[PDB]
């Protein structure tokens, strides 16, 4: 989607939590219980994790039912990516 | 009649621009380095700002409509 | 414990603060960092197309929050960083830029991190 | 990016996309046919 | 009449979750200040599985949605008490043969083939026409009694639907049942109920 990183890194913290999270299908009500981004944004972020794995896919009544899986969580260990040094070669070469 | 239009529109584009950040004035040796093109003087910015320079009209893109220097 | 260790603190540096996101790319923002409290750390490319660019950044880096690192080739510093997409196991990929860096964030201390900046400040 | 806006009236339900509907059940008056066959209204259950 | 609005809402929440949901049913008590939400299913097991994550995900996300008060509420397994009286599992396994196939007709005899055997006394399958992808033309099968509709209230029906499908054709769904009453002894066929007493030479003799 075409929705910054700033507003996908709210959502994440609530998976972790929970995992499942819900959100009517109607547009432009600006908040969600919890999640204070608008809901044009939120439903289709769901979308663009669900589409690439992470979650078992049911539809079921005007919600789209999103269940993470084990794998789930582990991707999203890459947007909040566990306590934040997280390891392994980033830099070419010290100054000197 | 159904739906009939003229040909719409079809768009151009927004227009994407270069910054132009390439300006500033280097010296040589202690390469001190003045800033050319104003800077907005809001904290949130931590600015390099360099508002654009329009006729008799001034404004840094960060902060909306404000910031209008005429000068 | 925590000195690093002989020809390590090169690129394990900059470890803490890739998963912090906090890395700022381009020579653009790059120079908005310097002119602020906020470049812990500077890198820059070697080669380049308008290597006029990398002259900018090197007089704010003359000026306070005094850091420089190098490498060549903004494509290739991409690979060390994240803007290479992998797509097969035998790392092949699209090689994106990311190049020129300015560093938030760390947030431990000691190690590598100390080690660099020190380098620049006093030769 | 938006434009103006001014436009109040009768809202819809997210059931039914439909002029009108209900606010007791949450329905349409076609959707409350199914509720009716459920009971789901209290002190009611079913068989008339 | 506004508490009969709220009322609505809450059983609203069962008909959501316990939409498709490959389980079986759930009866909810409401206790003070916490909903018990009770699953009376076969593999209660998995839906909950103990102390892990997937037991939070159900609980939490209906809080928020509606009830009140931060706090946690209650989840509980049960087996079942009759599969026939009510499920929703009843409806789903019939749809987890008209997957990889086995004639519909065979399919839809199973299903009475169980049933009639935890009592019931009358069944009624009724299977989807469009066999063979034709015009609908939907198939029985039946053996005892029945009653969805005409004698009295209370015949403890199931009812379900469900969807399969195919490439050319929906094949649809009703599973229905008449079974018992409650276990407990309560059976009252239809409403009428007759009764004699055994033989008279009496001084004792009565009998319901």
């Amino acid at each position: 989607m075409i929705i910054p990183k700033k507003n996908r890194n709210e959502i994440c913290k609530y998976l972790f939590q929970e995992g499942v999270l819900y959100a009517k299908k109607d547009y432009n009500l600006a908040k969600h219980p919890q999640i204070d981004v608008p809901n044009l944004q939120v439903i289709k972020l769901m979308q663009s994790f669900k589409s690439k794995e992470y979650v078992r896919e049911t539809f079921s009544w005007q919600y789209y039912y999103w269940y993470l899986t084990n794998d789930g969580i582990e991707h999203l260990r890459n947007y909040l990516n566990l306590p934040s040094e997280i390891v392994p070669a980033t830099l070419k070469k010290s100054a000197r | 009649k159904t739906y009939t239009k003229p040909k719409k529109i079809k768009h151009k584009h927004k227009k994407v621009k270069l910054a132009v950040l390439q300006f500033y004035k280097v010296d040589d040796a202690t390469g001190k380095v003045t800033r050319l093109r104003k800077e907005c003087p809001n904290n949130d910015c931590g600015a390099g700002t360099f508002m654009a320079n329009h006729f008799d009209r001034h404004y840094c893109g960060k902060c909306g409509l404000t910031y209008v220097y005429n000068q | 414990g925590e000195p690093m260790d002989l020809m390590t603190a090169l690129q394990l540096v900059m470890k803490k603060s890739s998963a912090h996101d906090g890395l700022v790319k381009g020579l653009r923002e790059a120079a908005k960092a310097i002119e602020k409290h906020a470049a812990q750390l500077c890198v820059l490319a070697e080669d380049c197309d308008q290597p006029d660019y990398v002259k900018l950044v090197k007089a704010l880096c003359a000026e306070h929050n005094v850091h420089l690192v190098t490498v060549p080739s903004a494509k290739t510093l991409g690979e060390w960083a994240g803007l290479c997409k992998i797509d097969s196991e035998g790392k092949a990929r699209k090689v994106v830029g990311c190049s020129c860096v300015v560093v938030k964030d760390y947030g431990e201390e000691s190690e590598g991190l100390n080690i660099v900046q020190d380098y620049v400040k006093s030769h | 990016s938006h434009p103006k806006n001014y436009g109040a009236g009768s809202r819809v339900c997210r059931v039914c996309g439909n002029s009108h509907g209900l606010i007791r059940k949450y329905g349409l008056m076609c959707c409350r046919q199914c509720f009716r066959s459920d009971a789901k209204d209290i002190g009611f259950i079913k068989y008339r | 009449v506004s508490d009969g609005v709220f009322y609505a809402e809450l059983n609203e929440m069962l008909t959501r979750e316990l939409a498709e949901d490959g389980y079986s049913g759930v009866e909810v008590r409401v206790t003070p200040m916490r909903t018990e939400i009770i699953i009376r299913a076969t593999r209660t097991q998995n839906v909950l599985g103990e102390k892990g994550r997937r037991i939070r995900e159900l609980t939490s996300v209906v809080q928020k949605r509606f009830n009140f008060l931060e706090n946690g509420v209650e989840l509980y397994a049960e087996k079942v008490v009759n599969r026939g009286l009510c499920a929703i599992a009843q409806a789903e396994s019939l749809r987890y043969k008209l997957l990889g196939g086995l004639a519909v007709r065979r399919a839809c005899y199973g299903v009475l083939r169980f049933v009639m055997e935890s009592g019931a006394k009358g069944c009624e399958v009724i299977v989807s026409g469009k066999l063979r992808a034709q015009r609908a033309k939907s198939m029985k099968f039946k053996d005892g009694y029945m009653i969805s509709s005409g004698q009295p209230v209370n015949e403890y029906i199931d009812a379900a639907v469900r969807h399969v499908l195919l490439r050319q054709g929906v094949l649809g769904i009703k599973v229905k049942i008449m079974l018992d009453w409650d276990p407990k002894g309560k059976l009252g066929p239809t409403t009428p109920l007759p009764d004699l007493v055994t033989i008279h030479p009496p001084k004792e003799e009565n009998e319901l």
